[PDB]
């Protein structure tokens, strides 16, 4: 009659089903994503109504079981998982209209005018025109068409959601945000939700130092780009950041680039004229894994997935993804070609599946990365492991006289750095401007002078054009206008420099941090292996433990990844000012 | 000559819980057409050699046969427990007998999904060595007692396998045979040639 066996007794027979329905389910998606018909849509329908109504039912039932009174900490974390999936409901007349609403979010954005739609010319030209005058253009015409016609619905859906937030126990939307990082257990273990704003703001006072010094570097590079357009002192114009949103910064290097008189690296020639094919590839992105003490891929992989587009009239969408389907099913998807980024992706999803492969023989409700941001965290270290000379030249595509020049090394840096450090001012921002509106710090009618606030504060872009309070600037993101996280990206870019430093130190590696490479070290794959192992059975806190030995993040590894670019980039900023000041503005 | 081929390429076997039983006796039987198959997985002999079975020999030779699992052909050995050991088919630890088992992923799997394999997932208590239950009574587990209808903190006590094709190698259809030995005080029957 204890109720810890009751838990498990209902457990037992919850996985049983659940290893079968969702088996279903994922064989009848893959048939869709793999053979495009009006056949296959619904079968995929019909599955997944099945499976979620199982689902919800079952969610129903498992709340009469409380979760303080069961000791074991296994049943607990599992009845957790349970019970909070599928408890968004409150009624069904306020569930109904934000259901609508939320589709009328996401249908405007992919329809949209201004006659070029988004997907194909725009982002072209904002990735390429070189012109002041047709990116204004675009930018407020894209801010026009598509933001004046978002707010009244976000207003009413920061409403809608708040009240789904406040009836589930929670404190508002954010605080449901951020119960991914909870973390129950001894006593060191223990991770709270209000801590992580404050974690993550200290951890960005230790960027703020190097990122500064880019700002400079890349604000006097754009002086030639244009001769009398931008401030010498102040912030750079918004449409000037090589995206509609100024995400990222990667594509600015022809203009930003040290000395373009040395090409980089390219190895799609020799690959070609070697005579190399698509399960060349993989072949050897397998034989990276194996001598490092991760096991080898299934017999079922080579026969089950598609490496290839198909040339018989099938139609495939092909995005490169990772499929773990269950019942000891692993597939990989993806249009494969000859060229370098194939063969670095071709690692990035081999580390997906060794991911997944790692904890199988978890309980079901337990078959998750730790945290959100573990998942990718270890995919990316693989290609920065694999995209390096020495590999390179061991693998046989370079020959063994070649040498790496100081220039090669600074471009190199410069190019990543203009993709990993530029990207995590505006991740930052945006999550704490909706952190704060959620929870009503910003009232309802000073949204986008406080947004711009920050954004000349925190990140430092200012906008070209005067905008009043009927404008919606943050909703035209994608991951604004479908409801999605955001601070996954924040996390896993200190995880992944994290990682990669514990294991090039267990490697026995000595120089730059950015030479390393863990081929050949059966330690460095025994100790990640540890942790991929563990599953989410575990908090997070030793999960991270067990690799890195600390137990929250930790910025300093980043920072050692750069300071070869820090110190040469400190020599070329004497004769200008670092920093600005908000004053500026372009209209006036 | 006793029929080992009845058993062993039978073209339908039996579920975990309701496993098949054979008695053989007053017959011949060459195990070297069995160890050298070169087709088999796993041939775990415990309590006499594989290569000494030609000579010294018994009375009556137990032959068990069913189907179930990859991960759990592990479990079928002495002194191991887990879900299958402890609630359908359990071997003493004085165990004098032999253990085959062997891929059939060919035969049992439908691209539809078998479902007609059966098995047992909850009882009262363990089970007594080389013992079945074929009961299909409601498992009573909270206080409340349920009469013929499954509903809060009851359960049907019997499970169907899911195989199909494209699933692993530790998801597959397994066929095992199990020999068993008896040397009472009767006069022995049953050995191989001269
Ligand atoms: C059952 O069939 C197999 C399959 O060829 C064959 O070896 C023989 O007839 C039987 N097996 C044994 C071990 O005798
Ligand atoms: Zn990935």
């Amino acid at each position: 009659s204890t109720i810890e066996e009751l838990a498990k007794t209902f457990l037992e027979k919850f996985n049983q089903e659940a290893e079968d329905l969702s088996y279903q389910s994922a064989l009848a998606s893959w048939d869709y994503n793999t053979n495009i018909t009006e056949e296959n849509v619904q079968k995929m329908n019909d599955a997944e109504a099945k499976w979620s109504a199982f689902y919800e039912e079952q969610s129903k039932l498992a709340k009469t079981y409380p979760s303080q009174e069961v000791q074991n900490l296994t049943v607990k974390r599992q009845l957790q998982a349970l019970q909070q999936s599928g408890s968004s409901a409150l009624s069904a007349d306020k569930s109904k209209q934000l259901n609508t609403i939320l589709s009328t979010m996401s249908t405007i954005y992919s329809t949209g005018k201004v006659c070029f739609l988004l997907e194909p010319g725009l982002d072209e030209i904002m990735a390429k025109s070189t012109d002041y005058n047709e990116r204004l253009w675009a930018w407020e015409g894209w801010r026009s068409v598509v933001g004046k016609q978002l707010r009244p619905l976000y207003e009413e859906y920061v409403v809608l959601k708040n009240e789904m937030a406040r009836a589930n126990n929670y404190e508002d939307y954010g605080d449901y945000w951020r119960a991914d990082y909870e973390a129950e257990g001894a006593d060191g273990y223990d991770y709270s939700r209000s801590q992580l704003i404050d974690d993550v703001e200290r951890t960005f006072s230790e960027i703020k130092p190097l990122y500064e010094q880019l700002h400079a570097f890349v604000r006097t590079k754009l002086m030639d780009a244009y001769p009398s357009r931008i401030s010498p002192t102040g912030c750079l114009p918004a449409h000037l950041l090589g995206d509609m949103w100024g995400r990222f910064w990667t594509n600015l290097y022809s203009l930003t680039v040290p000395f373009g008189q040395k090409p980089n690296i390219d190895v799609t020639d020799t690959m070609v004229n070697q005579g190399w094919d698509a399960e060349r590839i993989f072949k050897e992105a397998e034989k990276f894994f194996v001598s490092v003490g991760l096991p080898s891929m299934t017999q079922g992989f080579w026969e089950n997935s598609m490496l290839t587009e198909p040339g018989d009239g099938r139609k495939v969408v092909c995005h490169p993804t990772a499929w773990d389907l269950g019942k000891g099913d692993f597939r990989i998807k993806m249009c494969t070609k000859v060229t370098m980024d194939n063969f670095l992706t071709a690692h990035h999803e081999m580390g997906h599946i060794q991911y997944d492969m790692a904890y199988a023989t978890q309980p079901f409700l337990l078959r998750n990365g730790a945290n959100e941001g573990f998942h990718e965290a270890v995919g990316e270290i693989m290609s920065l492991s694999a995209a390096t000379p020495e590999h390179l030249k061991s693998i046989g595509l370079l020959p063994y006289d070649f040498h790496e020049d100081n220039e090669t090394e600074i471009n190199f840096l410069l190019k990543q750095a203009l993709t990993i450090v530029g990207t995590l001012p505006f991740t930052y921002m945006l999550e704490k401007w909706r952190w704060m509106v959620f929870k009503g710090e910003i009232p309802k009618e000073q949204w986008m002078q406080k947004w711009w606030e920050m954004k000349r504060e925190i990140v430092g872009v200012v906008e070209p054009m005067p905008h009043d309070e009927t404008y919606c600037d943050p909703a035209a993101l994608f991951h604004v206008a479908n409801d999605y996280s955001f601070i996954r990206y924040y996390t896993r870019t200190i995880y992944q420099f994290q990682f990669q430093e514990a294991l090039c130190q267990a490697a026995q590696h000595e120089g730059p941090l950015h030479k390393c490479d863990i081929s050949n070290s059966t330690e460095a794959g025994q100790k990640l292996l540890n942790m991929l192992r563990l599953g989410r059975s575990e908090p997070w806190t030793l999960a991270l433990e067990n690799v890195v030995g600390a137990k929250n993040m930790d910025v300093r590894p980043l920072l050692n990844y750069f300071e070869p670019l820090f110190t040469w980039l400190k020599e070329q900023n004497r004769n200008s000012f670092v920093g600005w000041s908000t004053e500026w503005t372009p209209y006036a | 000559l006793c029929p080992f081929g009845e058993v062993f390429n039978a073209t339908r076997f039996a579920s975990v819980y309701a496993w098949n039983r054979k008695r053989i006796s007053n017959c011949v039987a060459d195990y070297s057409v069995l160890y050298n198959s070169a087709s088999f997985s796993t041939f775990k002999c415990y309590g006499v050699s594989p290569t000494k079975l030609n000579d010294l020999c018994f009375t009556n030779v137990y032959a068990d046969s069913f189907v179930i699992r990859g991960d759990e052909v592990r479990q079928i050995a002495p002194g191991q427990t887990g879900k299958i050991a402890d609630y359908n088919y359990k071997l003493p630890d004085d165990f004098t007998g032999c253990v085959i088992a062997w891929n059939s992923n060919n035969l049992d799997s439908k691209v539809g999904g078998n479902y007609n394999y059966l098995y047992r997932l909850f009882r009262k208590s363990n089970l007594k060595p080389f013992e079945r239950d074929i009961s299909t009574e409601i498992y009573q587990a909270g206080s409340t007692p349920c009469n013929g209808v499954e509903g809060f903190n009851c359960y049907f006590p019997l499970q169907s396998y899911g195989f199909q094709p494209t699933n692993g190698v530790g998801y597959q259809p397994y066929r095992v045979v199990v020999l068993s030995f008896e040397l009472l005080h009767a006069p022995a029957t049953v050995c191989g040639p001269k």
